[PDB]
């Protein structure tokens, strides 16, 4: 997260870290046994870390649970990045209680201008590299499909939306992928891709979760 | 067209922080770099062994 702020220990209870010997992607807890992330975050031997703040130190509220299933959307296109969503089943149910909680799925899509909360442990520099110990937060608005397509000609599908500031300075960055974009208490997006970090005229692109609610619910229930 | 082993490492547009290896011809060794998770180019390996077998000596 570039241009954000320190969230505060466990202030984003649904935020999880995907670990494969180190933090490589984020995710959102939607049920005691299921996490939503990006399809490009698919990896073998994933360990989900919940209740985390300082990702480099054991602080006492963590729950490390291995993935038992990592289901990438059947229509994920690794070239166009369309349908960039993945569901991870936890080997054991997570203990929910204040510092670890699930986030609700949307009942309807969000409109342009809607303010949302994006979080993650990704790079905090637009130029160079600096990975934070604690979770970072960023308030950013959803942008119009028209502006998104103007920013990325011929690259935006109906399952993607842009969010951020065209002036630059605030954006998601390497290490934030798979993480949450929550608006009004609903998970509306998944950190997916972009062009550089916090660059002018290049907002972040996110998977449009509202288009997958039926699929998410049915897939989780059938696994 | 040219030797893909001589191309600079490509992070790509996705925003994951996945550690991969690339052959660094200037240093004559396989080094680590951050891969974003998608649109990987060929000078991108999952292990130093894969990198060396494929690009060693380039
Ligand atoms: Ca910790």
């Amino acid at each position: 997260i570039v241009g954000g702020y320190t969230c505060g220990a466990n202030t984003v209870p649904y935020q999880v870290s995907l670990n494969s010997g180190y933090h490589f992607c984020g995710g959102s807890l939607i049920n005691s046994q299921w996490v939503v992330s990006a399809a490009h975050c698919y990896k073998s031997g994933i360990q989900v870390r919940l209740g985390e703040d300082n990702i480099n130190v054991v602080e006492g509220n963590e729950q490390f649970i291995s993935a038992s299933k990592s289901i990438v959307h059947p229509s994920y296109n690794s070239n166009t990045l369309n349908n960039d969503i993945m569901l991870i089943k936890l080997k054991s149910a997570a203990s929910l209680n204040s510092r670890v909680a699930s986030i609700s799925l949307p009942t309807s899509c969000a409109s342009a201008g809607t303010q949302c909360l994006i979080s993650g442990w990704g790079n905090t520099k637009s130029s160079g590299t600096s990975y934070p110990d604690v979770l970072k937060c960023l308030k950013a608005p959803i942008l119009s499909d028209s502006s998104c397509k103007s920013a990325y000609p011929g690259q935006i599908t109906s399952n993607m939306f842009c969010a951020g500031y065209l002036e630059g300075g605030k954006d998601s960055c390497q290490g934030d992928s798979g993480g949450p974009v929550v608006c009004s208490g609903k998970l509306q997006g998944i950190v997916s891709w972009g062009s550089g970090c916090a660059q002018k005229n290049k907002p972040g692109v996110y998977t449009k979760v509202c288009n997958y609610v039926s699929w998410i619910k049915q897939t989780i229930a059938s696994n | 067209r040219p030797d893909f082993c001589l191309e600079p490492p490509y992070t790509g547009p996705c925003v994951a922080r996945i550690i991969r290896y690339f052959y660094n011809a200037k240093a004559g060794l396989c080094q680590t770099f951050v891969y974003g998770g998608c649109r990987a180019k060929r000078n991108n390996f999952k292990s130093a062994e894969d990198c060396l077998r494929t690009c060693g000596g380039a």
